[PDB]
């Protein structure tokens, strides 16, 4: 009668992980942001594992530090080195 | 076991036998009396310990053996007959109940 | 001829009244209805299964309990008609245990190793008269790593009856009475050694009153 | 003779067509037993296999309806501050007592779903 | 006679739900002499380890305080076509009582 | 006393061996049955040929099945089984027609 389970859509499960960049609006401006995500000693972009982000917004990273290294705004081989104390989010091992 | 009657009885003749081959009064007498003698009545020359004559008592010549498990209408008697290793196992029971009744309380 | 009080407890219905020794209730309070994973079950479970619980998969007492009216009865008439139950488990958390209630009642236990062709090949590793078990028993059917016994592929080349514990895990299929419970928890086999203990030794004292009322008339 | 084959039947239907054959003369000690009271099942071998496309296994998810109540409890305040202990019988969280305090309320309480924490916002510390 | 579904939803295994970080109490029911195996009713077990605060505390029948992480300890790995139970929980202690 | 055997197939079958070189052994099939339904079959070998004939005679009465038949001369219906690559085709037929299939399933 009234006993049994019923079927209904799935509770206790949070709502998905917001990556870090979730609502936001990278710019080809925006150098704090974009020399964030590239190494203090070669200037290369951290991938998907150390960044956290997801793929589409790894990829507005990317495709917006790329644009910004040959208009002039951010340079290619470092970080800016003015924007070193910045929220370090990329995850990264080295002098632990 | 019938097979180890008819070497019991066997033995206590060739014991009485060889107290009255040698002049040994005494009709009951030693082992390493009968290892004397046959050695001085029986000389080898052979190397072996094993391989010289000689002539025990049956249960320390003949190897120990079990005996049969199942009796009439089967019912193995042992409760780990249907391991095999039969006795081992149930001394590893032996041994494993001896250790936690302690720790239910506490060459 | 002693064939009357063979053919009375095969017309009589659960003869041994062993409708008593369990409800759903007690199952209920020793976590019987408690099985793995939905990752890990079978597909043979799944009669079995009542639902997942976020993920934990919950198996039906009921379909539980018209099992035990019936894998229960059998394991008595097997007791009463005097044949070799052999008890196996692979647990080593229940090890002890299975072999001490195979002394406390008067069957057998085999919780070790095993021997391969202990059923398929016993004639040349015991002697050649040997009356192999007539039911197995089993507590876990799966083995210490995680696949289905030896002994329920030898039992069934054998031509043997088989209860068996089966889990959400489990292979309910060569062995011919699934017990659908749980068998990882301390609490559900104290319960599950308990009901087949009693249940032989209650069919082992039916058949002492049976044939010593056969023997004065 | 026996058969030793478990994939081609149960060992019933592996014995019962062989004492129709008569090539074991005995009759085993459980199959006049097995006869009489069998299981609801024939233990016939399958091989197992797996589901490969639009078949879903058909088990349930179960969910029960006070399962809403019991989330947002776990949400806006924290765990069960008391401990659990399950092994009594009938034991009555602080979330089995909160959703019980709210079962009463509807049927046609009724005011609003908000408003339905609001009224057992007060009740529990009182 | 009551029924399985009634007295599956009054038990107190449904009750918990998601044991996500959930304070459950157990009973010790095994000592090793460093890790302890305390069934808190459950399918399994969990083991933990004899910490340095009240390391003489712990014998059997100890009820301690279990944060019960996560009941699983399954995984499905690369290969796999079931995965692998270990049968524990990793359940971390607390205290005692 | 009342089965009897005949062989199906003897085959003289190699391995290749690190000391001994060529390695003959003898891959012997037999089928069992008695008349009356019960039939079985079996594989046994051996290095000799008397040895694996008594290995696979002695093995078959162990995994024989009931082929369940019609009164007493024929089956109970058209089969049409294809067996990992061998289709065969076997028919129902009335009483007198003569065992009119491959040479093999003559004997058995
Ligand atoms: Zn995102
Ligand atoms: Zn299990």
């Amino acid at each position: 009668n009234e006993d049994l389970p019923i079927s209904m859509e799935n509770p206790y499960k949070e709502p998905l992980k917001k990556c870090i960049l979730c609502g936001k609006h990278v710019d080809y401006k925006n150098v704090q942001l974009l020399s964030q995500f590239v190494s203090p000693f070669t200037g290369c972009i951290y991938g998907r594992h150390i960044t956290g982000l997801c793929g589409k917004k790894q990829k507005e990273i990317t495709k917006a530090i790329k644009r910004a290294q040959i208009m002039g705004f951010m340079p290619v081989t470092y970080k800016d080195p003015a924007y070193l104390k910045d929220p370090k989010v990329c995850n990264i091992r080295y002098r632990e | 076991e019938d097979f180890i009657k008819k070497q019991i009885e066997e033995f206590n003749i060739g014991k009485r036998h060889l107290a009255n081959m040698m002049g040994e009064d005494p009709e009951t007498f030693t082992q390493e009396d009968i290892d004397r003698a046959i050695a001085y009545l029986f000389p080898s020359g052979l190397f072996e310990k094993r391989a010289r004559p000689v002539m025990k008592h049956p249960e320390q010549i003949f190897p120990r053996q079990r005996a049969i498990q199942w009796g009439e209408d089967g019912r193995p008697f042992h409760y780990l007959f249907y391991t095999g290793k039969q006795s081992y196992y149930s001394l590893m029971h032996d041994v494993y109940g001896m250790l936690l009744n302690l720790e239910k309380h506490q060459r | 001829f002693n064939d009357k009080i063979l053919n009375e407890p095969l017309k009589h219905s659960d003869f041994f009244n062993v409708k008593e020794l369990f409800s759903v209730r007690s199952l209920f309070d020793a976590r019987v209805h408690l099985g793995h994973k939905a990752g890990c079950r079978h597909r043979f479970m799944e009669p079995y299964i009542f639902g997942s619980r976020l993920d934990h998969d919950i198996i039906d007492l009921e379909q539980t309990a018209t099992h035990l009216q019936l894998a229960l009865n059998f394991t008595a008439h097997m007791a009463y008609r005097k044949g070799i139950i052999l008890f196996i488990s692979r647990n080593r958390q229940f090890s002890y245990l299975i072999e001490n209630m195979a002394r406390d009642c008067g069957e057998y236990a085999h919780t070790r190793y095993f021997r391969g062709g202990m059923l398929t090949n016993a004639r040349l590793l015991f002697g050649p008269t040997v009356r192999l078990p007539d039911l197995i028993i089993f507590l876990h059917t799966l083995n210490n790593i995680f696949e289905p016994h030896v002994a329920v592929r030898d039992a069934a080349k054998m031509n043997i009856p088989t209860v068996g514990i089966v889990d959400t895990n489990c292979n309910p299929c060569l062995i011919t009475y699934p017990v659908p419970g749980n068998d990882d928890s301390p609490l559900a086999v104290h319960l599950y050694c308990r009901l087949f203990q009693t249940a032989i030794t209650r069919a082992k004292e039916k058949r002492q009153q049976v044939e010593a009322l056969y023997r004065l008339q | 003779a026996g058969s030793r084959l478990e994939t081609v039947g149960s060992i019933f239907s592996r014995t019962r067509d062989l004492v129709r054959a008569g090539v074991l003369k005995e009759k085993p000690l459980w199959f006049d037993v097995y006869d009489a009271f069998p299981p609801l099942r024939e233990p016939v071998f399958q091989r197992p296999r797996v589901r490969y496309g639009k078949a879903k296994a058909p088990i349930q998810d179960i969910w029960y309806h006070e399962d809403r109540i019991r989330a947002k409890f776990y949400s806006v305040y924290g765990s069960g501050q008391r401990a659990f202990d399950l092994f009594n019988p009938n034991f009555k969280s602080t979330c089995q007592r909160f959703v019980e305090k709210y079962t009463e309320l509807q049927k046609l309480g009724e005011t609003d779903e908000e408003k339905l924490f609001v009224e057992t916002g007060k009740a529990l510390l009182a | 006679v009551e029924s399985f579904a009634s007295m599956l939803r009054h038990s107190p295994l449904t009750q918990m739900g998601p044991a996500k970080d959930k304070l459950v109490i157990g009973r010790i029911f095994h000592i090793v002499e460093n890790d302890l195996y305390i069934d808190f009713g459950g399918k399994f077990h969990c083991v933990c380890r004899r910490p340095e605060v009240d390391g003489e505390k712990y014998q059997k029948g100890t009820r301690v305080r279990l944060r019960l992480l996560d009941l699983e300890l399954t995984s499905r790995f690369l290969g796999a076509t079931t995965d692998t139970t270990v049968l524990e929980a990793n359940a971390v202690l607390l205290g005692i009582q | 006393e009342d089965f009897d055997t005949r062989i199906l197939e003897v085959r003289n079958v190699f391995t290749m061996t690190a000391k001994e070189g060529r390695k003959k052994s003898i891959r012997v099939l037999v089928a069992v049955g008695n008349g009356k339904g019960a039939a079985g079959f079996s594989i046994g070998k051996a290095t000799d040929r008397m040895d694996a004939f008594r290995k696979a005679k002695n093995r078959a009465v162990h995994h024989l099945h009931y082929i369940e038949r019609y009164e007493d001369h024929t089956i109970f219906h058209d089969i049409s089984l294809r067996f990992k690559r061998t289709h065969i085709k076997m028919k129902k037929q009335p009483k007198g027609y003569g065992l009119r299939c491959h040479r093999a399933i003559i004997t058995i």
